[PDB]
Order: structure tokens, then sequence, then C-alpha cells
């Protein structure tokens, strides 16, 4: 069976810059390649079909090249819309195989997190319930660090974290942390606090609550 | 341009 | 214009069966040869099954990790694409996707979920501001959506009113069942001036919640 390998797995890319993916075939596939573009909670669209083909309402800053084993798609000047993931497929022979993806993200100028803290529901105590959620909005780069301060003392118990997909208008991120504990073992405490440390400074965000307050 | 390619 | 619809996905106990449809319009059916292709969440595509159209006898291809298992057919009369799943594993959720040819046109998808957890409607909770000390004209609100299966739900704000700064987080799996958050920031002229409610739904469950936010 034919393997396509794609590189770069990502990248980061600034507006107005070009940039080539590239996509190799273990065996001979002529020109039986496609390149798709997917947006994330999208389907895919084709981008070109036999390896040079542009398809229908497709840019013109988008070049197919490639024959036999080495195939490559170029972006002109990419532009803010052009963010996704980037997939190739061969039909050279069942199955159709496909890329392993390159994910593509806008580059941006850097931006601080701006972080909000909030005390377990009314209706969620009522329940027997203690769930601590703090939102981190709109800041780039995408990685980020957390922790956690109940009473002073650092919690690294129940915490989730989940990030956000790079948003289409000001291609920052967001991220949401969520300290889910006993319930009962909420109200052994009242000092609580979300501490964001991001690139854009080595002073962490502190966001905090008092219970009895 | 091809519907059901032969190969 | 070309369009594919897909339709039948949704929670299937391992070891059932499943059958997904697609539905053809603005082309000619008959003609062209049609396949099935799958996305796992999170992960990359695979090519599932493909037929060739009726002048080919309606030869038809298959995925290893499918046979025997998946039939793929197609009804020319209605122009319906079809997917029988027999013996559904784990490793077979997944978002569906109906292909023409050789990948010019994608519908849209359907889900499908293989799990023996149980259908179970979510809590949801308001996420109003607590302490104090406000460094911001604009403050953020959210809604916590706790304990629900399966995917997905649908958060929105005041009736579709509140269509920016609004971010609504992925969700995560913990016991077989799913939580998510969304958050909402709004100017301190328009809270608690005005009235801000999340549009919580669980379309599996039949589940409808509306909570106002209000102040502690
Ligand atoms: C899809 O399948 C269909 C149905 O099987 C098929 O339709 C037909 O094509 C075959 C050829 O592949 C035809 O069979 C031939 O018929 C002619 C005329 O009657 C015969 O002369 C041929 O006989 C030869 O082979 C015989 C052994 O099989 C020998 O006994 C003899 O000596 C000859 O060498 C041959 O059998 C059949 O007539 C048609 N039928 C129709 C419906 O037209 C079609 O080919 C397949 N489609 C594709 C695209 O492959």
């Amino acid at each position: 069976y034919i393997q396509m390998t794609q590189s770069p797995a990502s990248l980061s890319v600034s507006v107005g810059e070009t940039v080539t993916i590239t996509c190799r075939a273990s065996e001979n596939i002529y020109s039986f390649l496609a390149w798709y573009q997917q947006k994330q909670g999208k389907s895919p669209q084709l981008l070109v079909y036999a390896a040079t083909n542009l398809a229908d309402g497709v840019p013109s800053r988008f070049s197919g090249s490639g024959s036999g084993t080495q195939f490559s798609l170029k972006i002109n000047s990419l532009q803010s819309e052009d963010f996704g993931t980037y997939y190739c497929q061969h039909f050279w022979g069942t199955p159709f195989t496909f890329g392993s993806g390159t994910k593509l993200e806008i580059k941006r100028s850097d931006a601080a997190p701006t972080v909000s803290i909030f005390p377990p529901s009314a209706a969620q105590l009522s329940s027997g319930g203690g769930s601590v959620v703090c939102f981190l909005n709109n800041f780039y780069p995408k990685d980020i660090n957390v922790k956690w301060k109940i009473d002073g003392a650092e919690r690294g118990n129940g915490v989730l974290n989940s990030w956000t997909s790079q948003d289409s208008a000001d291609s920052t991120y967001s991220m949401s942390s969520t300290l889910t504990s006993g319930g009962d073992e909420y109200e052994r405490h009242n000092s609580y606090t979300c501490e964001a440390t991001h690139k854009t400074s080595t002073s962490p965000i502190v966001k905090s609550f008092n219970r009895a307050a | 341009l091809n519907p059901d390619p032969s190969q | 214009e070309v369009q594919l619809v897909e339709s039948g996905g949704g929670l299937v106990q391992p070891k059932g069966s499943l059958k997904i449809s697609c539905a053809a319009s603005g082309f000619t059916f008959n003609i062209y040869a049609m396949n099935w292709v799958r996305q796992a969440p999170g992960k990359g595509l695979e090519w599932v099954a493909r037929i060739r159209s009726q002048s080919n006898n309606y030869t038809t291809y298959y995925a290893d990790s499918v046979k025997d298992r998946f039939t793929i057919s197609r009804d020319d009369s209605q122009s319906m694409l079809y997917l029988q799943m027999n013996n559904l594993k784990t490793e077979d959720t997944a978002m569906y996707y109906c292909v023409r040819q050789m990948g010019d046109y994608w519908g849209q998808g359907t889900t499908l979920t293989v799990s023996s957890a149980v259908k179970t409607p979510p809590s949801v909770y308001p996420l109003a501001p607590g302490g104090g000390a406000i460094s911001n004209s604009m403050v953020t609100l959210g809604c916590l959506v706790n304990g629900y299966f399966p995917e997905p739900v649908t958060v929105t704000w005041n009736a579709g009113s509140l269509g920016s700064g609004v971010h609504t987080f992925p969700a995560v799996l913990q016991s077989d069942l799913y939580t998510l958050s969304s958050s909402v920031t709004v100017p301190v002229s328009t809270w608690p001036s005005e009235a801000v409610t999340c549009n919580v739904a669980h379309p599996a469950s039949a589940t409808s919640v509306d909570k106002a936010i209000s102040p502690v």
C-alpha cells in the first residue's frame, strides 16, 4: 500500500508570507493526487486536483506542483483566511490514503491574557458540587501556564484545561481552567486563586475570590 | 471531466 | 449547486449496527463514483469505502479495518448513498463524510459515537464574578455545563443577540461524561442593567435550559 508522508506537521505563518507544504508518496503515484484545506469545525474543501490543477473558487495564490513521488503545495502571500489544516490524498489504487496533516496557524503580535475567576455556583452547591472556573481570554502565542491556589496552598489535583482553536477574527487563543473539588471540600477553605503565566510577562496574572466574602 | 475514472 | 447531505448518525452500543445515509442533488448522481471518508475526533482523514457507477457494474472498494463489517451501497433511483455498519467498534467513532468522485465535493458529515456509556442531560450553572476589584470596563461572564453524554451541545447567549465576545470551549471526558464552559464579555453599562442569559441545548436528551446570570 502506498504511504503518503506529509511535512511539516505544523506551521506558524505571518500574513503576506509565502509557504510550501510538501507531500511524498511511498511509490510512484503519477499525478493522481489532490490537496485539501480543512478548517476546524468544517468539512474539507478541494484545492488542487491531479497534482497541478487549481480547483474552482480557489484563489490564484494556491499552487500545486509535482509528479511521480514528490508533490508540494505552495501558498503565495498567505491571507488570514488561509488558516486551517492542509491534507493531501492520492488515488492510485485502493486504499486512497491521506497525509498526516499540516496545521497552519496565523502569526500575530503578542497579547496578554485577560483573566477572570469564578466561585462555584449557588445552583451547584444545592447539588453537593464544587467547581471553580477560570477563563484566560484572547492571548498569543498558544502555550500558557495555569496554577491554582486554595488558601495560599497550591493545588494540582482535579484541574482540567481546554484550549480553543485560533479564531478567525483576532487570531488569538483562549483557554479555560476548571478545578472540580468535593463540594464539601470547597467549604473547608475560602481563599481561591488562579495564576496565569504567559510569554508576555514574568509576573503571573493573579485573580482571586474569597468564599466567605 | 470523468465521473468514474477507470485508471 | 452540487450538494450532499448526510444523516443517520448517533449513539450506538459497541457491537451494534447503524445505517448512515447521503442524499445527493444538483448533479447526475448515477454517472459518478462515490466514496465515504471518516475523521475521528481530533485526528486526520481516513478513507473508508468507494463504489463505482452502474455502467461500471457498481464495483466496490473498502479499507482493511472496515472490510467484512461495512457495506457501501447506492440507490440511483433516489440519488442516495448508504453505509451499513455492522459489529461496530470503539475506533469507528468518527465524523463520516460522503465524498463525490475523487474529492471535489464533500458533505457536512454525521457523527458516529461508539460507546457503552448512557445518554445523560447536563447540569447548567451560571458563572458570575466574585471577590471584587474589577480592572476592566468589560466584565466576563459564563456558563458551566457539567456531566453530559453524548456530544454535542449548543451554547448561545440571549437568544443569539450576543454574537461576539463569546468563547465556547471544546469539552473533556473524565468518567464517560463531558464538561464544557462558555464565556461572554459585556460592558458594565450592559450588566446587570440588562438580562444576560445562556441558551444551552442538548439534542440527545431533549434538554433545553436557559440560565440568567445573577449578581451574587
Ligand atoms: C460488467 O459485467 C457485465 C456482466 O457480466 C459485463 O457485460 C458483458 O461483457 C462481457 C465481456 O466482458 C460479454 O461477454 C462476451 O459476450 C460476447 C458476445 O456474446 C462473447 O462473444 C464473449 O465470449 C468470449 O468469452 C467466452 C468465455 O466467457 C468464450 O466462450 C468465447 O469463446 C469468447 O472468447 C464474451 O463472453 C457479455 O456479452 C456482456 N453483456 C452485456 C450485458 O452487454 C461487462 O463487461 C462488465 N462491465 C465492464 C465495464 O467491465
